[PDB]
C-alpha cells in the first residue's frame, strides 16, 4: 500500500482478491520494494548477492541477527562451498576491521584468498610484521601443544584403563607429579637435616620393607617440591612402581607376580604410544616446564594455551584479528580425540570469564563430521561437550558456523540449535531426509528445488529473512 | 575401638574385616549424628565389592566407582548441589523423610493451616548446565509428587505451576495424572510438541497455539485434539505475529484473537555484536 511517506509491505494472508480481477506480473521495482529491509538495519547490513530468477534485485541481511544465534552451511565441497565461505568471511572482515574471527582449517585453501587484509597470521602443524601491514605468502609460523594442557581427565580418557585395579594406581601416580625430582637418569634427594634418600632403577627385590612407608610419606605430601616439569616417561615409572610392593606381617617383602601381570598392559600401551611419528610430531612430550607454588598449577597450563589460540579478554590489548589454524600433518585416526579436546577447555574458559568481560567471537569449524563424531566408537562424550559448548555460546558472546558435506553422519541434535540455513546442491536422498526432519521455517517448493540447483546457486531461509529466497553468487 | 577403611585394595589389616562387616550387617554398632561426605560411597562400594581382598571381584564394580568419582570433582555439578554434609540426624528410621519434606516445603510451599510468607515464587536457574537439567528437575518433580501423596486431600492447597521450555525434562509421570486429584494444575510451554509424550497432551482441556511451521509438529497436534475441527487448523501455518487460535472447554466456539501487550514486559535481553565492534 501507498502511504504519505512511501511503500510498506505487510505479511498477512487473510485478505483475498475480488472476483473477476485481472492479474499482472511484477517488475523490478516491486521486487525491490518486497525484498527490502527496515531503515534501522541500513548501517548494519551487508551485500550477499542477487536472485537467480531475475538478477535485478540486491538482497541484504542484518549481521547482528544473522550472527547473534548459531549458523550452519550445507552443501558439497569443491562446487562453490569453499568460495561461498571465503566470500562471506571476507565481506564480514572488510566492514569492521576490529572484528575477531577464528578458523579451524583442514586443508590449505582458506588462507590463499585472504591476502590484503590487516592483522592476518598463520599456523602449520619466525619473521613478524608490524601492525597494519598486509598479508602475503611465506609468512607462516610454527607451533605445537604440550601434554600439560590435556589434564587429569584427559590422560585418564586417553589411557582408557578397563581392567583390574588400574584406575586407583593411575590416580595415585597422577597425584604425585608435582613432587617428582628428575635428572639425567637419577631420581633422588637428600633431606635438609642430613638424611639421604635414594631410589633404584633395577626392577628387583631390594629393601622393600621400607618402600611401603616411602610411598606412605609420598602420599602424606611432606616431601620437597619441584621446579621443572617432569618428562613423559615419569608417569610410566610411577605407575609401574605402584602395585608391585606389599607390606609383610613382620620384617619382609613380597614380589607379587599377579600385580605386575595386571599392570603390564598399561606400560605396554604407554611405550607403544611413546614410539610414534604421526603422533609424536604434535605433542611436546619432553616436558621441561616451570612449576608454581600453592599447589594450583593445572589451571594456568590450560589457560595459557587457550589464550594463545583464541586471544585475551577485554581491557588487554591483542595483536591478531584473524587466526587461521592450518593443519595438514595430522593422521585421520587421532583427529577426533585431539581436536575435540580443544573445545571443552574453551567452554570452561568461557564459563570462568563471565559476563562482566567478554569479546564477540566468530568460529568457522570445517568438516564437522570428521571430529564432532568419532567414526570408530559409539560413545557420545563429544555430543555432550558440543551441546554444552553451544549452550554456553548463547549466554555469552560466541557464535559457531558449522560446515559439513554429509549431513546424514551428523547427529540430528546438531542442527537443532541453528537458526539460519544456506543450502547447495545435494546428490543424495538420506541427506535431504535428514535436513527435512530437523529444520524450521519450511516450504515444500524450495525443498523440491534444492534437488537440482545448478553451480553457484544457493537458497536461504531462517529468522533473518522474512520471506525465503534463492540467491546466485 | 576403631577400624579404618581404604580404597586402593590395600593388603593391610585383612584379618578381621569379615567380622566387622558381619557386625555391620547384623546392626549392633553405634549410630552417628552427622551427615557423611558424599565421596564415602566410593570407599563403601570398594569394601563391599571384595580374609584377602581379591582383585577378581573388584573388576565387576569398576564403572560404578569410576562414575561416582568422576562426578565428585566436576566443578559444574558441585556448584548447584551440596556435597559436604554435616546435618542433624533424628532417632529412628525416618531420617530420609524429614530430609525430603523440609526441602519440598521450602520449594513448593507449605501445608494448609499454617502461616506462609510469599505468594509468588520465581526460581531462576541460569547457572545450571544443559547436561544436568533433566535429572535435577525430574527429581524435584518426583519429590513434589511423593510429598503430595502422603499429605492428604483435606490438607492440600491450590497451586498453579508454570513450566517453561518443558520438553527437555518432562521426557515418573505421576504429576500429570494426579494433579487433578491432589488439587494441582500445570501449564505447558513447548516450541516442539512432537518431543512431548503423546499421553500428556491428551489431559489438556484448552489449547493456545501460536504460529507453527514444521509439518511433523502440526501432525502431532491433530493426533490428540479433542475439541476442534479441521477447518481451523489451516490458519496455523500462516498466523502473523501476536495472533493465536483458541479452543477448549472454556470457549463456546473456536476463535482467532490477537493477544494484548503486558506492561511492563519481560527482559528480552539480546546480545549485540555490532555496538562493541
Amino acid at each position: 500500500k501507498r502511504e504519505l511517506n512511501g511503500y510498506v509491505f505487510i505479511s498477512e494472508d487473510w485478505r483475498l482478491p475480488a472476483l473477476g480481477s485481472s492479474a499482472v506480473p511484477l517488475t523490478s521495482d516491486f521486487l525491490n520494494i518486497i525484498y527490502s529491509i527496515d531503515k534501522e538495519e541500513l548501517p548494519k547490513a551487508v551485500e550477499l548477492g542477487v536472485d537467480s530468477r531475475t538478477k535485478t534485485v540486491k538482497i541484504f541481511a542484518s549481521v547482528d541477527k544473522l550472527l547473534s544465534r548459531h549458523l550452519a552451511v550445507l552443501g558439497s565441497t569443491g562446487y562453490g562451498k569453499s568460495n561461498f565461505n571465503a566470500l562471506l568471511t571476507r565481506k564480514v572482515s572488510e566492514k569492521y576491521p576490529n572484528s575477531r574471527i577464528v578458523i579451524f582449517d583442514i586443508n590449505g585453501e582458506y588462507a590463499q584468498a585472504f591476502t590484503g587484509i590487516p592483522n592476518v597470521k598463520h599456523t602449520i602443524l619466525e619473521k613478524k610484521q608490524q601492525k597494519g601491514e598486509l598479508y602475503s605468502e611465506e609468512y607462516y609460523c610454527y607451533k605445537k601443544i604440550p601434554y600439560q594442557a590435556l589434564g587429569f581427565a584427559g590422560l585418564i580418557k586417553l589411557l582408557r584403563p578397563s581392567d583390574k585395579t588400574q584406575l586407583p594406581a593411575l590416580r595415585n601416580a597422577l597425584s604425585a607429579i608435582n613432587r617428582t625430582h628428575f635428572k639425567s637418569r637419577n631420581i633422588y634427594l637428600e633431606k635438609d637435616d642430613g638424611e639421604t634418600f635414594l631410589l633404584y632403577d633395577d626392577c628387583r627385590d631390594t629393601n622393600q620393607s621400607k618402600l611401603a612407608e616411602w610411598l606412605d610419606l609420598l602420599r602424606r605430601r611432606r616431601l620437597k617440591r619441584t621446579n621443572v616439569w617432569p618428562p613423559f616417561k615419569s608417569l610410566a615409572t610411577l605407575v609401574a612402581e605402584f602395585g608391585c610392593v606389599a607390606a609383610d606381617r613382620s620384617n619382609g617383602s613380597k614380589r607379587d607376580a599377579f600385580g605386575f601381570s595386571n599392570v603390564l598392559p598399561l606400560v605396554k600401551i604407554i611405550q607403544q604410544l611413546a614410539e610414534d611419528i604421526r603422533f609424536k610430531s604434535i605433542v611436546n612430550l619432553n616436558g621441561g616446564g616451570e612449576l608454581a607454588d600453592g599447589g594450583t598449577h593445572w589451571d594456568k597450563a590450560m589457560s595459557d594455551e587457550v589464550d594463545y589460540f583464541f586471544g585475551k579478554e577485554k581491557g588487554q590489548e591483542n595483536d591478531w584479528n584473524v587466526h587461521i589454524v592450518n593443519m595438514k600433518n595430522l593422521a585421520q585416526d587421532h583427529a577426533p580425540m585431539l581436536l575435540s579436546a580443544l573445545l571443552e577447555m574453551f567452554a570452561e574458559i568461557l564459563f570462568r570469564r563471565g559476563q562482566e568481560r567478554s569479546y564477540p567471537t566468530v568460529l568457522l569449524l570445517e568438516e564437522a563430521h570428521h571430529y564432532l563424531r568419532d567414526p570408530y566408537a559409539e560413545i557420545d562424550s563429544q555430543i555432550k561437550a558440543y551441546e554444552r559448548l553451544a549452550k554456553e555460546g548463547r549466554k555469552f558472546k560466541c557464535s559457531l558456523i558449522v560446515s559439513t558435506q554429509r549431513p546424514s553422519e551428523l547427529s540430528p541434535t546438531v542442527l537443532a540449535m541453528c537458526s539460519n540455513w544456506f543450502s547447495l546442491r545435494l546428490t543424495n536422498e538420506r541427506d535431504l531426509q535428514a535436513l527435512r526432519y530437523a529444520m524450521e521455517s519450511g516450504n515444500e517448493q524450495i525443498l523440491k528445488q534444492i534437488s537440482g540447483l545448478p553451480r553457484g546457486d544457493a537458497v536461504a531461509f531462517g529468522s533473518a529473512f522474512n520471506l525465503p529466497v534463492r540467491i546466485s553468487i | 575401638e576403631t577400624f579404618l577403611l581404604y580404597d586402593d585394595c590395600r593388603d593391610t589389616n585383612q584379618s578381621k574385616l569379615a567380622e566387622w562387616l558381619d557386625l555391620l550387617r547384623r546392626r549392633r554398632l553405634k549410630r552417628t549424628n552427622v551427615w557423611p561426605p558424599f565421596k564415602s560411597l566410593a570407599t563403601l562400594v570398594a569394601e563391599f565389592g571384595c580374609s584377602k581382598r581379591d582383585a577378581f571381584g573388584f573388576s565387576n564394580v569398576l564403572p560404578l566407582v569410576k562414575i561416582i568419582q568422576q562426578l565428585a570433582e566436576d566443578i559444574r555439578f558441585k556448584s548447584i548441589v551440596n556435597l559436604n554434609g554435616g546435618g542433624e540426624l533424628a532417632d529412628g528410621g525416618t531420617h530420609w523423610d524429614k530430609a525430603m519434606s523440609d526441602e519440598v516445603d521450602y520449594f513448593f510451599g507449605k501445608e494448609k493451616g499454617q502461616e506462609n510468607d510469599w505468594n509468588v515464587h520465581i526460581v531462576n536457574m541460569k547457572n545450571l548446565a544443559q547436561d544436568h537439567a533433566p535429572m535435577l528437575l525430574s527429581a524435584l518433580l518426583e519429590m513434589f509428587a511423593e510429598i503430595l501423596f502422603r499429605r492428604g486431600q483435606e490438607r492440600s492447597y491450590p497451586t498453579v505451576l508454570l513450566l517453561e521450555e518443558a520438553h527437555h525434562y518432562l521426557r515418573y509421570e505421576r504429576l500429570a495424572k494426579e494433579g487433578r486429584k491432589f488439587k494441582c494444575s500445570l501449564i505447558v510451554s513447548t516450541q516442539r510438541p512432537s518431543e512431548l509424550s503423546p499421553t500428556v497432551l491428551a489431559m489438556c482441556s484448552n489449547w493456545f497455539s501460536l504460529r507453527l511451521t514444521n509439518e511433523r509438529d502440526l501432525q502431532a497436534l491433530r493426533y490428540a485434539m479433542e475439541s476442534g475441527n479441521e477447518q481451523i487448523l489451516k490458519q496455523i501455518s500462516g498466523l502473523p505475529r501476536g495472533d493465536a487460535v483458541a479452543f477448549g472447554s472454556a470457549f463456546n466456539l473456536p476463535v482467532r484473537i490477537s493477544i494484548n501487550q503486558a506492561r511492563p514486559g519481560p527482559k528480552s535481553s539480546d546480545a549485540v555484536f555490532s555496538e562493541e565492534w
